[PDB]
């Protein structure tokens, strides 16, 4: 299930001037656009080759929306400070996430449009794309405001229509990267840590997309409670990395097997030391 | 994505009318909508679409796969469909560009007169016995009424009326003048 | 609410002494967004370090990737120094080529 | 719907105007357009939340206003003859193009002098007996002549009630002197009825012309009658 | 392609 997702961050700054507005847009785990209100002359900027060849009208219209969104978020931050009776002397953060998931019929599987204030849920469009869930009494002020303005109908029109159509266009123009999974390249390393013990570390490198599962088994049964996992992390080139480690008694290494599940793999992998 | 469309389309009552519109520069965040403007009125919404054929009670809208054109289809036109038709490509993004109009297409609708009987009649004023008017009436709809060449003779364009209870339609034009030897038998020749 | 950054320091490719690579410092799970991240070579700050565009996860916590070109050697020591409102002192995570 | 006022207005070169528009109920965005004769509407500006949010290709003497209740003003000073146009208002919700709804417009004519304005003369001409004998139908013809500017609405009234069946009015007026930029106009209309209906002397036929002209506050100095907004009519009874 | 701009909070 492919997705397109936008991430807006608006941060007020007392005395330094206008709030800073940063936007990033992704298709699946691939970023394709960035906007930063603090840039020299702020403009939507390509981050993936399948939008770099879009013409000047595309980038002009994207830039105009980001500029207007920054101005509206500044008003929102001011209103929120009033809702919570907070100080001008403090900096505050307004975050927005929205986008569409592509369904098997090529239309919307689900749409979302969610907000957070200072790191906590503030208000969210419900999956019906018609009604809102407010997190506290302050967000109920916004909800009544957005209900009166029929904000949800405006957002629903984008999420069900324009969002899906952009996503389908991107998936076609970036077909050779966005619709081609990159299988993880795997190997196991061995490091004695104590002197009847050794760390077996199972590595997964260079895979796309980021979703992956790494599991250690001792005698066919999962060693979940003794497995250290790191969070999946970016390699910096568009691919991701992850590893899982267990401390095993020296001489028992050949019992342990690492198991790899990923979209780029026709069948799950089994590795041993 | 500005639109371009024919200057005019001519038609007869009861036929299907198609008005095609070109918009090669349409974008993914653009939709297609058509308005009609009757005399003495503002433009009025007809139909809208994105990529799928649309049909409502007033028209159909055809959009080919590349969306670089669109065709408004009026099923069985009547005289009351005479209007200017505007094809618009509109920004779907909220707070984007407001609707920008192109030139538009003037649609005229003629009636196929049954038993035409073209004749010129002289009418006399209700108040005056000095002023008089000539009426060219009951001619077929392909008749061209030439404008006046004499600077003191006035000739109006043709106009169709509908005597509804009698199931009868007729074209007519009017000529008048203030000069001495103005006669009606030669007014429209 | 405030969240402390998690820090991972690693190479883009398995480290081999003498061959060019990319040194990565991945900072995640933090809030608010203001953060300072320096890459260190033998205790001294590396110049011209780039970073990805500010994004955030599903719990709204932010993540950033700092990175620079480098050629690892046997005894060159690399680290990542992060300071955040949640950190009384900068946290310094040394690079371990086995992690 | 969208409410625009006034429907018609005359001003002289150099004057200023305020046109007004109230959006359709449920709409809070207002867009103004200028439509000159034979052209499509040209975008002036759009107002939302009491602020001008975008503007077309129009000079600063075109200015706008939007009240808290979403109603709007189009203000134009230093009027020129080229400003003569149909000024259209369109309303929508929150600056979306979906549901865009136009008013009927304000017809504004800028004239060189107040004495350019002339009311219409209206005459009705009774049906030809040759038409009646041949077709057993009877066509009445109405002429509205000598008026300026083209601010007229013509209607037919039979026994005190407006009729539309059997009526047809020129879609465009004639310029009485086509070489003059401010030529006065003529307009013709026809009403066709059965001969028996026209031959009933109790039937009353009226051609009625509404003319939108000068206001009470326009100062008239000429010897001829002030060409105020007025209703001019000509009539005839049936003839046995 | 980004969404348009609606009401402030
Ligand atoms: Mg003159
Ligand atoms: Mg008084």
């Amino acid at each position: 299930s492919h997705s397109m997702r936008y991430f807006y961050t608006a941060v007020s700054r007392p005395g330094r001037g206008e709030p800073r507005f940063i936007a990033v847009g992704y298709v699946d785990d691939t970023q394709f656009v960035q906007f930063d209100s603090d840039a020299a002359s702020p403009r939507g900027e390509p981050r993936a080759p399948w939008v770099e060849q879009e013409g000047p009208e595309y980038w002009d219209r994207e830039t105009q929306k980001y500029k207007r969104q920054a101005q509206t978020d500044r008003v929102s931050l001011r209103n929120l400070r009033g809702y919570y009776n907070q100080s001008e002397a403090g900096s505050h953060t307004l975050q927005r996430m929205y986008g569409c998931d592509l369904g098997p019929d090529g239309r919307l599987l689900r749409g979302y449009n969610q907000f957070a204030y200072d790191g906590k849920d503030y208000i969210a469009l419900n999956e019906d794309l018609r009604s809102w869930t407010a997190a506290d009494k302050a967000a109920q002020i916004t909800q009544r405001k957005w209900e009166a303005a029929r904000e949800a109908e405006q957002r629903r029109a984008y999420l069900e229509g324009t969002c899906v159509e952009w996503l389908r266009r991107y998936l076609e123009n970036g077909k050779k990267t966005l619709q081609r999974a990159e299988h993880p390249k795997t190997h196991v390393t061995h490091h004695p840590v104590s002197d009847h013990e050794a760390t077996l570390r199972c590595w997964a490198l260079g895979f796309y997309p980021a979703e992956i599962t790494l599991t250690w088994q001792r005698d066919g049964e999962d060693q979940t409670q003794d497995t250290e996992l790191v969070e999946t992390r970016p390699a910096g080139d568009g691919t991701f990395q992850k590893w899982a480690a267990v401390v095993v008694p020296s001489g028992e290494e050949q019992r342990y097997t690492c198991h790899v599940q990923h979209e780029g793999l026709p069948e799950p992998l089994t590795l041993r030391w | 994505a500005k639109t371009t469309q024919p200057i005019s389309v001519d038609s007869y009552e009861g036929q299907e009318v198609n008005i095609t519109c070109s918009h090669n520069n349409i974008a993914t965040n653009d939709y297609i909508t058509w308005y009609q403007q009757f005399p003495s009125q503002g433009p009025r919404f007809i139909i809208q679409g994105y990529k799928t054929k649309v049909t409502n009670e007033v028209a159909s809208l055809f959009i080919p796969a590349d969306r670089k054109s669109s065709t408004l289809s009026l099923p069985r036109v009547s005289l009351s469909d005479t209007a200017v038709y505007y094809c618009l490509v509109g920004d779907m993004d909220q707070a984007g560009t407001a609707l920008i109009f192109g030139k538009g297409t003037t649609l005229s609708v003629s009636s196929d007169i049954q038993n035409p009987d073209p004749a010129v009649y002289q009418l006399r004023d209700s108040k005056s016995s000095d002023k008089s008017v000539c009426l060219f009436t009951d001619f077929d709809s392909q008749t061209n009424v030439s404008q006046s060449k004499d600077s003191d003779v006035y000739i109006t364009d043709k106009c169709v009326l509908d005597m509804r209870s009698m199931d009868f339609k007729s074209n007519s034009a009017v000529a008048w003048s203030n000069k001495s030897d103005f006669a009606c038998a030669n007014a429209f020749n | 609410i405030q969240r402390t950054p998690k820090i991972q320091v690693y190479s883009r490719h398995p480290a081999e002494n003498g061959k060019s690579n990319f040194l990565n410092c991945y900072v995640s799970g933090f809030h608010p967004s203001d953060i300072e991240v320096d890459l260190l070579k033998n205790g001294e700050r590396i110049e011209k370090v780039e970073h990805s565009d500010l994004s955030f996860s599903k719990d709204w916590s932010f993540y950033l990737l700092y990175y620079t070109e480098f050629t690892p050697t046997e005894k060159d020591e690399y680290a990542c120094r992060v300071n955040h409102v949640t950190l009384s002192q900068p946290k310094i995570v040394k690079w371990d080529r086995d992690m | 719907g969208v409410t625009q006022s006034p429907t018609h207005l005359i001003k002289t070169r150099g004057q200023q105007v305020t046109l007004r528009c109230s959006p359709k109920s449920g709409h809070d965005t207002v867009s103004w357009y200028q439509q000159a004769l034979g052209q499509g509407p040209q975008f002036i500006f759009q107002y939302y939340e009491e602020e001008e949010r975008q503007r077309g290709n129009f000079p600063d003497r075109f200015s706008g206003h939007q009240f808290p209740n979403y109603s709007s003003e189009l203000n134009v000073n230093a009027l020129l003859l080229g400003d003569s146009a149909l000024y259209l208002c369109a309303s929508s919700l929150g600056q979306t193009n979906y549901g865009y709804t136009f008013g009927s417009g304000t017809r504004l004519t800028v004239v060189e002098d107040l004495r350019n304005v002339f009311p219409p003369e209206v005459a009705v001409f009774e049906p030809s007996e040759a038409e009646i004998s041949h077709t057993q139908k009877a066509t009445l013809v109405c002429l509205a002549t000598g008026f300026y500017p083209d601010h007229v609405e013509l209607s037919w009234w039979v026994n005190g009630k407006e009729v539309h069946s059997g009526v047809c009015t020129d879609p465009q007026p004639l310029k009485e002197q086509p070489a003059l930029n401010d030529s006065r106009y003529a307009l013709s209309s026809r009403l066709r009825v059965s001969a028996t209906f026209w031959q009933n002397p109790r039937n009353h036929f009226r051609c009625q012309v509404q003319f939108y002209g000068l206001s009470e506050n326009d100062e008239w100095t000429q010897d001829r009658a002030k060409p105020v907004t007025q209703i001019v009519s000509a009539e005839a009874w049936g003839r046995a | 392609g980004a969404d348009g701009v609606g009401k402030s909070a």
